[PDB]
């Protein structure tokens, strides 16, 4: 709830909203990765939009984000326990891959973490 | 006993939970007749 | 209602007995319907329950069609606590 | 209530609910929106009713769009008007004149009363007239229905007609001045026993006596009379050749060489070993020979996945008899293996053809597997059959598809156990069943040729390996006369080429005998489909007549499955006492003619199961003691001529002896044997006496132990 | 002295074999490592 708040209130002031510095050498800022809509904003230079399920948006609403190392992989991290994945497969599905590598995140037992869902977003713009 | 498996195309059926039902009499059919294969006379 | 031509006074000939039985069956609503429930849950459609014991005795889920149609019937898929040792008397009516 | 619908591990459940009164109600075209009240009634985390609810799904499926217009009247005649209903009585009881009632529509009449049936399962204050009629018309014809449907109809008849019966069971909600159908639907069942051994399949019977063995609850005594009656008739049947007889004594070979027909056929992925006593859910998969199997090939295959195998006219016939084949154990083997290892594999059966029975040897390595079927495109029909979650427990058995999908293509999507080592495994691809021949009325469920021809082609195929069957029988007779028949009596027969070509000649008799039957239930299935019937069981047939015309296989496989229920039977006591009306039928020397006629000519899985219902109905007997020492001095005689195998039936009798140790008799009369035996050392038969001597020495080693 | 029948068939309802691992070792003196290595 006070994660969704924090959410609402930066996205009502655009002079609290930095410019989002996805590219290699940079570390991204967790705690404005918080929002779902940044999460799915880094995927924009994904070089694997036409997989079946490495989709941006049914894997961005798991919990990743794009933190690629160079110009052309699939380095998606975890923006709560940081899990290292590579080598993205199109047949990946993104909860069970997140099952599998990390079963001690928390979005894989439910509970209730600091995540801001995108519905959340957009009925308080 | 034998696996909880149970035909998923079926659900849509109305009869689900009788093969439910006949499944549950298989498994304590199994189990009676176990039972009574490792039991002995008193 | 009288002056209707009915499915039962024919002979049992083949055609007939097979378009009832093609009549029979059932197809899966589409697109998505529109429900609500009370907030103590959390998210072909599904649903978590949390502990909360505020509307604990009652509990009203509202369901709206997004067409009035023929109705099939209503499927309720459950899964309980995996530590039940007794069998609850719990009762669910539409 | 709950109780309606809770599945077997209990931890979950599903209601489907569905009423007359609202398409009555919607009959008028006003209603869009409903309710639904969760509500716990009554009489750490203590969560009470309706907080013991985990996780909730709602789905709601709407009702299929016919060209049939004004419905509504349509649907509301069968609830108004009831005459409907005792005419598809009418329908059941083939009373009526206008021609002969086929299979197909007896199905769809039972298919509409199974849907009438379900909907006035429920009924809100809603008038249940038209319910109690065809309730009290299907009681009142219960008995003709019953006979049509399990004796002289096909497996899909039969089990349509026992989920209507069990459905009819499940929505018992009957007024208190109508009585319950278990009663009456156990004087049904056991109104039809006589008619058994006529049967044609052993699924159906298979499925005929679980329901006996469900509602025998209730009343215990005419069917326990029933039962041994036809125990004593099918056992002084069945013992009348020394040949199988002889094969069994010299190489264990129990199933029947010349015998060309059989019942059924038993396989699973889960002689045998009686010291572990000292495969119950081997009955999951029945009736194989009215279901022929199919042949695989593998066209998609993921990362890391390979499938292996495991380690003019006669030319026609040698090829369909070639596409008639059990094919060879394959497997999947994986490259890497890790905690949840998604591989997916496509397999092509190269035609249309009719799926029923599936099953999945157990992989203890695998956590779960999903099977889709498809015919033309993935997204076209492709529907869910099963995902099964617990692979390392048990093996995946779906058993008779009803009603039988049609299909091409299978997909097989494995994930792998959490926390699975890398070491390589294998998943066998398992044995795939269904229907070479589709149906049309199944063809128009989901370059055709026609009845006639199939029919002859298949015809000239069963006529052509019934020659390979008996050209087979008679070389593994002139083979067999060839046998070494030495004076040295049976202990240095279990003391070779002869024995390996033996073993081939067995394996290939069999092999063409099974062929040969599946085959000629391929032709009866197809001649019942050109408008024929099979066997009809005249009201005039004697039982003991039909008992005697009955083939040996079917006598063995009906004796297996009733004397099951007789050892569910028994064990339904609860250890507590038995009913005196079984233990008063089953005498002395009634227990020794069914010794005498069951374990001496049987097969060692129905020879050690009546054992053990010997020993748990009359294990506390008097004269258990004195039988055993009668059966060892009639039986291992120097001058027995009997040809039985006296190894196995005598470990047996020492397995069955220590069982019975507990009564005080047996030590007494075998000691007093052992006195009678050597008496003339106040002639001399080495060899019984040496298997008497060990007897009792096995004996009071378990006396010991 | 030859082997007859009962042993024939009694041998299986249960070439010179080495028996040292079905048994165990000990010694009189408490030595520093235990000695079923050698077993
Ligand atoms: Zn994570």
């Amino acid at each position: 709830v006070a994660s969704s708040v924090m959410d609402r209130l930066s996205y009502l002031l655009p002079s609290a909203r930095p410019e989002l510095g996805v590219g290699p050498g940079r570390s991204v800022d967790r705690s404005l990765m918080y929002s779902e809509a940044n999460r799915r904003e880094t995927f924009t230079s994904w070089p694997h939009v036409g997989y079946r399920w490495a989709q941006p948006d049914p894997m961005a609403q798991a919990g990743f984000y794009h933190q690629p190392a160079s110009s052309g992989d699939d380095r998606a991290m975890c923006f709560t326990c940081s899990v290292c994945l590579v080598c993205w497969e199109p047949t990946d599905e993104p909860w069970s891959e997140h099952e599998r590598h990390s079963p001690n995140c928390p979005f894989v037992k439910g509970e209730h973490t600091q995540n801001v869902p995108l519905s959340v977003t957009l009925a308080t713009s | 006993s034998v696996s909880q498996a149970l035909d998923a195309r079926l659900e849509v059926g109305l009869e689900q939970q009788a093969e439910l039902m006949l499944k549950m009499m298989s498994t304590l059919e199994a189990d009676s007749i176990l039972q009574a294969l490792t039991n002995t006379s008193p | 209602i009288s002056g209707v031509d009915l499915l039962v006074d024919q002979p049992f000939t083949l055609e007939i007995l097979t378009s009832l039985v093609e009549l029979t069956r059932f197809e899966t609503l589409t697109p998505r319907f529109s429900a609500t429930v009370p907030p103590c849950w959390v998210e072909t459609r599904t649903w978590k329950l949390q502990t909360d014991s505020n509307s604990w005795d009652e509990h009203v889920f509202e369901l709206v069609l997004p067409k009035a149609c023929m109705v099939g019937h209503v499927d309720f898929k459950f899964v309980l606590n995996s530590n039940i040792t007794n069998i609850p008397q719990i009762q669910v009516t539409l | 209530w709950l109780a309606s619908g809770l599945d077997l591990s209990g931890h979950a459940g599903m209601l489907t609910l569905t009423s007359p009164k609202l398409v009555k109600g919607m009959a008028g075209g006003k209603y869009r929106s409903f309710l639904i009240h969760v509500k716990a009634v009554n009489e750490s985390e203590n969560l009470r009713g309706c907080d013991l609810l985990q996780e909730v799904s709602v789905t709601i499926r709407r009702f299929k769009k016919t060209s049939i217009s004004k419905e509504r009247v349509q649907r509301c005649a069968m609830l108004q008007f009831s005459e409907f209903h005792e005419k598809l009585v009418n329908t059941l009881c083939r009373k009526t004149d206008d021609g002969q009632i086929t299979e197909h529509a007896q199905s769809l009449v039972l298919d509409t009363l199974c849907w009438l049936a379900g909907v006035h399962s429920n009924g809100p204050g809603s008038s249940k007239e038209g319910n109690e009629n065809l309730l009290s018309k299907t009681r009142k014809f219960l008995s003709d229905i019953v006979r049509v449907c399990f004796f002289e109809a096909g497996r899909s008849i039969a089990h349509k007609c026992a989920r209507f019966l069990a459905l009819c069971i499940s929505n018992g909600k009957c007024d208190p001045c109508q009585p319950a159908f278990g009663p009456v639907l156990l004087k049904a069942l056991l109104d039809n026993m006589s008619f058994l051994p006529a049967a044609t399949t052993g699924g159906s019977v298979y499925w005929y006596f679980v329901l006996l063995n469900y509602v025998k609850d209730e009343d215990l005594a005419g069917c326990s009379t029933a039962c041994a009656s036809l125990l004593t008739a099918v056992s002084r049947q069945l013992q009348d050749t020394p040949m199988e007889a002889l094969l069994q004594t010299r190489y264990g070979l129990y199933s029947s060489p010349f015998d060309p027909v059989l019942f059924d056929l038993e396989m699973s992925g889960s002689e045998i070993d009686l010291s572990d006593v000292l495969e119950g859910s081997f009955t999951s998969l029945t009736g194989l020979l009215e279901v022929e199997p199919l042949h695989f090939t593998c066209v998609s295959t993921s990362d890391g996945t390979r499938i292996e195998r495991d380690d003019g006219l006669a030319l026609a016939i040698s090829h369909a008899s070639h596409f008639l084949q059990p094919p060879p154990h394959q497997s999947i083997i994986i490259e890497r293996m890790h905690s949840g290892a998604r591989r997916f594999v496509t397999l092509d059966f190269g035609r249309p053809i009719l799926l029923t029975d599936v099953l999945i040897p157990t992989c203890g390595d695998l956590a779960s597997l999903s099977i889709d079927i498809w015919t033309l495109g993935e997204e076209v029909d492709g529907r869910r059959l099963v995902v099964a979650t617990d692979i390392s427990t048990h093996s995946l058995i779906l058993h008779d598809l009803i009603p039988p999908p049609v299909c091409r293509f299978m997909k097989i999507t494995v994930i792998g156990r959490y926390g699975s080592t890398n070491a390589r495994a294998k998943i066998p691809l398992g044995f795939y069943y269904g229907h070479t021949y589709i149906l049309p009325w199944e063809s128009e469920l989901k370059n055709q040729p026609e009845i006639d021809q199939h029919l002859a082609m298949m015809v000239a195929l069963q006529e052509d390996i019934q020659c390979r069957y008996n050209l087979a029988c008679h070389r593994l007779e002139t083979l067999l006369q060839s046998i070494d028949l030495p004076p040295l009596n049976s202990a240095n027969n279990a003391q070779v080429e002869e024995d390996s070509r033996v073993f081939s000649a067995y394996q290939d008799c069999i092999q063409l005998q099974l062929q040969l039957n599946l085959a000629h239930n391929a032709v009866q299935r197809l001649k019942v489909a050109l408008g024929a019937s099979r066997k009809m069981l005249s009201e005039t047939s004697n039982p003991e007549d039909l008992i005697q015309t009955s083939s040996t296989e079917q006598l063995r496989t009906i004796i297996r499955y009733l004397l099951d229920t007789l050892l569910s039977l028994l064990h339904a006591s609860n250890g507590h006492s038995v009913p005196a009306v079984l233990q008063s039928t089953f005498h002395a020397q009634a227990c020794e003619e069914l010794f005498k006629h069951l374990c001496i000519s049987g097969t060692p899985k129905i020879r050690l199961h009546t054992g053990l219902l010997l020993v748990q109905l009359c294990g506390g007997e008097r004269w258990w003691g004195q039988f055993l020492s009668n059966v060892l001095q009639e039986l291992y005689n120097s001058e027995q001529l009997l040809i039985f195998p006296q190894d196995r039936v005598f470990m047996l009798l020492s397995c069955i002896g220590q069982r019975s140790l507990s009564n005080s008799g047996v030590l007494e009369s075998l000691l007093n044997l052992l006195d009678n035996l050597l008496s003339p050392l106040q002639v001399l038969d080495i060899p019984m006496i040496s298997w008497v001597v060990m007897l009792v020495s096995r004996l009071l080693d378990y006396v010991a132990t | 002295t030859a082997r007859s029948m009962v042993s024939t068939i009694m041998k299986f309802l249960d070439g010179i074999h080495n028996f040292a691992p079905l048994g165990t070792i000990t010694s009189s003196s408490p030595t520093a490592q235990p000695a079923e290595v050698l077993l």
